[PDB]
């Protein structure tokens, strides 16, 4: 589909993630052509998962804590398709305030910001 | 690092 | 022109901005879906402008400090386009770290995302 930008509209998709720690879920996902990588809440996550320490740079300069980095590929369905994004790795919000769908994940559903 | 980008 | 997404790549464009504080200058943006609006470096504007308090959510958490909200409008153009983007505000990274063309700005250009 074709998404219009709106500043006062986030751009945002339906997503189930499958974590491959428990059952596949469904998360509401910005799409953000300026995320280098896809971030998933950890709250999808079983307790005792390994995830490892990583550094993200964003508005407000470089953070540590927020962030983790999956230990495992996610699996990722949008709307209507079977065919699931495969990111080998992605980030964890330790926060539970984002899902973002990052470029990533758009390169693999061939998705395009067009500028008429 | 990643860089993830800004919400008001 | 349509722009692939890459994670590798960061999808980047040339644009001229007039802070109406000083003389427009053409800096490299990222096209920012994620973006609720536009961010301009401090280094555009003159020593001493009237800036206005502002807070803003990123990657790392919310941030008090960081970044102003602009006094004038910001006039931005560009590549091939005399029209300029007209921003009523928008946001001045204090560290002059970040220029950044969010969905204030591309909602003007008529830029949307496309997923096939």
């Amino acid at each position: 589909p074709v998404i219009p930008l709106d500043p006062a509209r986030r751009p945002v998709i339906k997503a189930q993630v499958d974590t491959q720690t428990s059952h596949p879920k469904t998360i509401e996902a910005l799409l953000d052509t300026g995320a280098d990588m896809t971030v998933i809440p950890i709250a999808l996550f079983s307790s005792n998962t390994p995830l490892k320490n990583t550094s993200v740079l964003g508005a407000g300069g470089q953070t540590q804590d927020h962030f983790k980095l999956t230990s495992l590929p996610v699996l990722i369905r949008l709307p209507f398709r079977t065919t699931p994004i495969v990111l080998t790795s992605c980030l964890v919000d330790t926060k539970n305030n984002w899902a973002i769908i990052g470029r990533d994940a758009l390169q693999q559903c061939q998705g395009v910001l067009y500028l008429p | 690092a990643p860089q993830v980008x800004v919400m008001h």
